[PDB]
RNA sequence: AAGCUCCUUCGACGAGUCGAGUAGUUUGGGAAUGCUGCUCAAAAUGGGAGGUAAAUUUCUUCUAAAGCUAAAUACCGGCCA
RNA sequence: UUGACCUCGGAUCAGGUAGGAGGACCCGCUGAACUUAAGCAUAUCAAUAAGCGGAGGAAAAGAAACCAACAGGGAUUGCCCUAGUAACGGCGAGUGAAGCGGCAACAGCUCAAAUUUGAAAGCUGGCUUCGGCCCGCGUUGUAAUUUGGAGAGGAUGCUUU
């Protein structure tokens, strides 16, 4: 019949392999992600603590330069960068951690849920490294973390932490220690009975 | 003992005087570059390793950090004022430490230092 | 040249000296 | 060999190379060493006349009777 | 030999090259937990749980190549068993 | 005849069937050369031809590859 | 949701690749023409 | 050669020099062996043989030199692989008290037990230990039988030829108090 | 045997209450930004020079 | 800290996670070309410690190399062959250094870090302007990479007498007859 | 911006790499002299190499698997003399 | 419906770069035979010649996972002796180093491993009135600080641009 291009065929075969292969727990827990409402609430507190764009930073710097031509509180923002966030987690300065589910290579993040659990910091897995990326002003963020917030948002951050902790970490504790994968469909199972009825009947 | 091709690997030193003149002119050129300064850096006195040669001293590579401190010469300034520094050598003996500090003090006494610019 | 090398050359530059006879 | 023969046979001029040296052989400038340096004297001779030491190392041979520059 | 006055030298960090980094130890333990075990380590774990400890040690030798390495691997896996038991 | 005019080297050395020059090997980018024939190497070494540009290089090196015109010219 | 249609399409494409790469020899074609099919593929009707 | 002559033995590869002489004992426990014959080479030039009964005592150290192993084409003799040998010892081995401790261990090492299932059923060789200098000389001989003239035993050397000089006997597997010191050992 | 066994948390089951690093905090984490001060000074010099 | 976490995870290779990832990638690389470009290092910690930066001028190439021997054994490794092939492909770049990524049973896989010497950022930045210098053309061909040094035995000690400071140079120095003017 | 000094504070160092088995090749060099391929495959008061009969494997000396660097050295070819 | 991210492509898109020659010396891959000696065989020729790949004015090597057993040395390179010694060889034909010591020259350094986190402070372009405008790269990490005979952070007082 028709012939697909090589890269399209390769990526669809990668889909089939990801759905078919039995996945180790450290990647199955990445397959488990959170939901629409919790993601939306996260990005509401977070969008208030988004970094300053480059134009805004230049405009601010020009403002103080002009002021000196013719005394501030500590800025609070969403902390991003893999090494920086890992350092914050290790030093227990992070209050919340959000990890993108689709970082390839995966090894960059595959230990992050375990590190967060060991250090006791609430963590969650978000669908979309491009979305964590849009909070910061970059194309992709593998991880973002909330360290401290303003007094106007302390209660909101605490309630978000409680909600994410319960409604995601309890389900993840129920199913994170087990293997993933094994979503064999009709064709896969039929091939399985074909293989067994061709193998164990008479000969090997 | 000529089983190999010594004829294609033979070397004749007809350029011995020419190389000597070249070396002497090289020592003259570095003296022209480093005019008031000597054309060599100060070297410490060390003991030869082997028991065959252990009763005679020679010139080592560079001065050690603790003897440099004892003589009172800063580490970052010693290569600047023309003293070789060796971070690998260790004293292990008050005799060598004292002899090298005496040498550095003699250099201190005989040295002329120009005040920057 | 690197900034660290520039700092080192700025604060410890090769001095002129003579050794007496 | 063929290149040199072609050079000798052709009318293109020979490119005589000036005796350029990478390093200057004598002190220059308007300082004491340059204004007291004798270009016809040797290194040890000049440093003996100046009163300065030219080598802090061990002597590798016998010096002139009046040499005082090889400590 | 000759009589020279002995001197005591300062501590060498290159001599301190031996790793006592508690943070490196933490990283190693967490990575062990995250990654899991090789098939031969799983076999050694099964043998150690069943009590074949001399067999485990022999198989560890056959897979690694040295008595000391086999001993260290067996000790590491026994500590993993103990930690799993006290965690369960 | 098994050897025609090679365009790269100019000799009557082009096997018509193989289409490869026996002297320089025209289809190959490299010019055929073997260390067991010093005579052939010295027949086709540099200096046996016209030397259009390599002959003019040394004067520019002697004057320092400078660009411009002498002051007060034209 | 389980990628069933995609799995069937990819399997069919790989099988077609196999048959053409095998039938570009004509000895495989002769063997296919001569060899007889089995009955454990027709099984299911009554037996 | 020694391992081939020993059927109740297990050959074991390089031992770490930074390891422990009693880690030798745990290794022997690992392999369920009650005797240890350890080869320790110094500078790649000199041999040292530690004979031991593990775990509790006693243990001797020999300096081993003057080696002439097998596959040296001047012996002309052979024997079955694993057959029980005849152990020949010396009157000095029975007289000196330390030579008596070394005889017992060499019996326990080269014993080749009677009912062992890897040993050969027939006897054809003799392993002889002799004391001439302050050293122990070991020889291995085939017993060839020749019909008498109107059978008689003849001996042809078959195997390794090495010289051992005793250094220490320790009470304990690879440690404990020193019971004997050569005090005349000239180290290479 | 179990080919794909569940992980037993023998290390993450215990929670540590202290940071890994005992290194002291620098002054810069408490004082305003010196780099931003340099940038503002460069901008002020540029505005002075027009 | 992610770099040490990755270093330990790479140390533990037959662990389940690394084995699974290596299997899937080995499949993906077999589906891909023999030599192809990478985007991002699959081993960022190894690339960084070997000298990879995320600058305009650094590129990765993954190369497949057939494993085995010629009973003759090739004195150059499969790692050096991969570097030489990647250089012949990208003749305009300098091969900085290569590292292992997958092995299967028929081919070994290597990611080669290469640097563009003609890029303005590379030329202006020190620490790499040395590779901008012309003496470093085809280090992989002259054996000047880490694999080349290892194969040449460029180590100091009594175990490397015949190979350090150049094997052929040492042989020539030992086989020259030196005759002086006064003999 | 930089150097030193002090300390009731810290101190991170290179993995299919070592190493074991094996085949080839190479060296004066089975403690395999080095290298390559192949199967297995590491450690953290660690690892490498030496010393030593001295009584246990004590002592001595360095940090591999990342990188740059002039000079003294070679030169039957290039510009000349 | 729309818009990002990732991957893979197109362009006679803008700017660059590689080929070939030379190869005396230099760095690698591959690699003989004639000859000599020995019952025979390994060996020797030779880790050479031929073939292939890659640079420069020098190349390479190079700042100890070194040498040593010292009362210690202290990156690399080359000359002298070491020395026809040690070692390996039917202890044949033979092959054949190195430490020390005297000398020539001497020069030291850069990264990965830590969070700038009170502010990506870094850099490629192309539009310029040459003064600064945007596009982008980049957090899966570009600057500064640090590189284990170290260092960092605080404190403290002098000294340098
Ligand atoms: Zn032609």
């Amino acid at each position: 019949m028709v012939k697909w291009p090589e890269y399209i065929r390769l990526q669809r075969q990668k889909k089939i392999l990801r759905m078919r292969l039995k996945v180790p727990p450290a990647i199955a827990q990445f397959q488990y992600t959170l939901d629409k409402n919790l993601a939306a609430q996260a990005f509401k507190l977070l969008n208030k603590y988004r970094p300053e764009t480059k134009q805004e930073k230049k405009e601010r710097l020009l403002r103080e330069a002009t002021a000196i031509k013719e005394v501030s509180k500590k800025p609070y923002t969403v902390k991003y960068g893999l090494n920086h966030v890992v350092g914050l987690i290790e030093n227990k300065k992070a209050s919340l951690v959000l990890i993108a589910n689709d970082v390839d290579p995966i090894e960059l993040v595959v230990f992050l849920p375990a590190l967060c659990r060991k250090m006791g910091i609430p963590y969650a897995i978000i669908k979309g490294k491009a979305r964590l990326g849009t909070l910061v002003h970059k194309k992709t963020a593998a991880v973002v973390a909330i360290t401290e917030v303003r007094s106007e948002d302390k209660n909101e951050l605490a309630k978000l932490i409680s909600a994410v902790k319960e409604g995601y970490l309890e389900k993840v504790e129920d199913t994170r220690k087990r293997w993933g994968g094994g979503i064999m469909g009709f064709k896969a199972q039929k091939r399985e009975e074909k293989r067994k009825k061709s193998l164990e009947t008479a000969i090997k | 003992h000529f089983r190999k091709h010594w004829q294609r690997r033979v070397r004749c030193h007809f350029d011995q005087p020419g190389k000597k003149v070249t070396r002497r002119l090289a020592r003259r050129a570095k003296a022209a570059a480093l005019a008031p300064r000597p054309v060599d850096k100060l070297r410490p006195i060390v003991r030869c390793p082997t028991v065959k040669y252990n009763r005679r001293t020679r010139l080592g590579r560079g001065f050690t950090l603790e003897e440099l401190k004892a003589a009172g010469i800063p580490r970052l300034l010693a290569p600047t004022i023309g003293i070789a520094v060796d971070h690998r050598r260790k004293n292990l003996s008050e005799e060598s430490l004292a002899a090298n500090v005496q040498r550095l003090k003699d250099y201190k006494a005989r040295l002329i230092l120009f005040p920057r610019k | 040249v690197l900034e660290k090398t520039k700092k080192r050359l700025t604060h410890f530059p090769q001095r002129k000296y003579a050794v007496k006879a | 060999r063929e290149l040199q023969k072609r050079k000798r046979r052709s009318s293109r001029p020979t490119i005589r190379m000036p005796n350029r040296r990478k390093k200057a052989l004598n002190p220059a400038g308007n300082n004491i060493i340059a204004k007291s340096w004798n270009k016809k004297e040797t290194l040890s001779q000049n440093y003996t006349r100046f009163g300065l030491v030219a080598k802090l190392g061990k002597a590798t041979g016998g010096t002139a009777p009046g040499n005082k520059a090889l400590l | 030999g000759h009589k020279t006055t002995r001197r005591v030298l300062k501590e060498r960090p290159s001599r301190r090259k031996g790793a006592q980094s508690k943070r490196t130890q933490f990283v190693r333990s967490l990575i062990r937990e995250v990654a899991g075990l090789a098939p031969y380590e799983r076999r050694v774990i099964e043998l150690l749980r069943n009590g074949k400890d001399k067999r485990a040690r022999k198989f560890s030798k056959k897979k690694l190549g040295t008595f000391g390495r086999a001993k260290r691997k067996c000790e590491e896996l026994q500590r993993i068993i103990a930690e799993s038991r006290r965690a369960h | 005849k098994t050897h025609g005019l090679c365009r790269r080297c100019g000799r009557r050395s082009l096997h018509n069937q193989k289409k490869v020059c026996a002297s320089c090997g025209y289809p190959a980018a490299k010019t055929r050369k073997y260390n067991w024939s010093e005579k052939a190497k010295r027949r086709k070494v540099t200096g046996t031809g016209r030397m259009r540009y390599l002959s003019t290089v040394p004067r520019r090196f002697k004057n320092g590859f400078r660009t411009g015109v002498p002051k007060g010219a034209r | 949701e389980d990628g069933d249609q995609l799995e069937r399409e990819l399997d069919a494409m790989y099988e077609h690749y196999k048959e053409r790469k095998a039938s570009q020899d004509a000895k495989y074609r002769a063997k296919r023409a001569r060899q007889e099919v089995d009955d454990e593929e027709w099984e299911g009707l009554s037996a | 050669d020694l391992a081939s002559m020993l059927p109740h033995g297990r050959k074991d590869a390089k031992f770490d020099t930074k390891s422990r002489l009693y880690e030798l004992c745990e290794l022997a426990e690992l392999y369920n062996c009650n005797n240890v014959l350890f080869f320790e080479a110094r500078k790649g030039k000199d041999l040292y043989m530690w004979f031991s009964k593990v775990p509790n005592g006693p243990t001797v150290k020999f300096y081993a030199q003057n080696l002439h192993t097998m596959e040296e084409l001047h012996f002309q003799g052979n024997c079955l692989k694993g057959s029980r040998p005849i152990l020949s010892f010396d009157a000095a081995f029975e007289q000196e008290p330390y030579l008596k401790v070394i005889k017992e261990l060499f019996l326990h090492t080269f014993g080749v037990p009677q009912g062992h299932k890897k040993s050969k059923p027939f006897i054809d060789h003799v392993l002889s230990f002799s004391v001439a200098d302050g050293k122990i000389w070991v020889r291995n001989y085939e017993i060839r039988e020749v019909e008498k003239v109107k059978t008689d035993i003849n001996l042809i050397e078959i195997g390794p030829r090495f010289v051992l000089t005793p250094i220490i006997i320790q009470e304990g597997s690879f440690g404990g108090p020193i019971l004997y010191e050569n005090k005349r050992f000239i180290s290479p | 045997e179990d080919p794909y066994p569940d992980t037993v948390e023998w290390f993450t089951s215990v929670e540590e209450k202290m940071p890994l690093s005992a290194a002291p905090e620098p002054k810069r984490r408490f004082i305003p930004s010196k780099n931003e001060a340099k940038q503002i000074m460069k901008l002020v010099r540029a505005i002075r020079e027009g | 800290g992610a770099l040490k976490y990755l270093e330990e995870l790479s140390k533990k290779k037959q662990s389940d996670v690394v084995r699974f990832l290596l299997r899937v990638r080995c499949w993906e690389y077999r589906q891909l070309n023999v030599i192809h470009r990478a985007s991002r290092p699959s081993r960022p910690d190894k690339a960084r410690r070997l000298g990879y930066k995320a600058k305009q001028g650094y590129v990765i190439y993954r190369v497949r190399v057939r494993r085995g021997g010629r009973q003759l054994k090739y004195q150059r490794s499969l790692r050096a062959t991969a570097e030489e092939r990647v250089g012949r492909r990208c003749s305009n770049l300098r091969v900085l250094n290569s590292y292992w990524v997958n092995q299967d049973s028929t081919y070994k896989y290597y990611e080669v870090i290469l640097v563009d010497p003609n890029h303005k950022a590379i030329r202006r930045d020190p620490r790499i302007n040395w590779i901008c210098n012309p003496v470093h053309k085809h280090r992989e061909c002259r054996g000047l990479t880490s694999t080349g040094k290892k194969s040449r035995g460029l180590n100091k000690g009594h175990r490397f007498n015949k190979t350090r400071a150049g094997r052929r140079k040492t042989w020539k120095r030992h086989n020259t007859l030196s005759l002086w003017r006064y003999r």
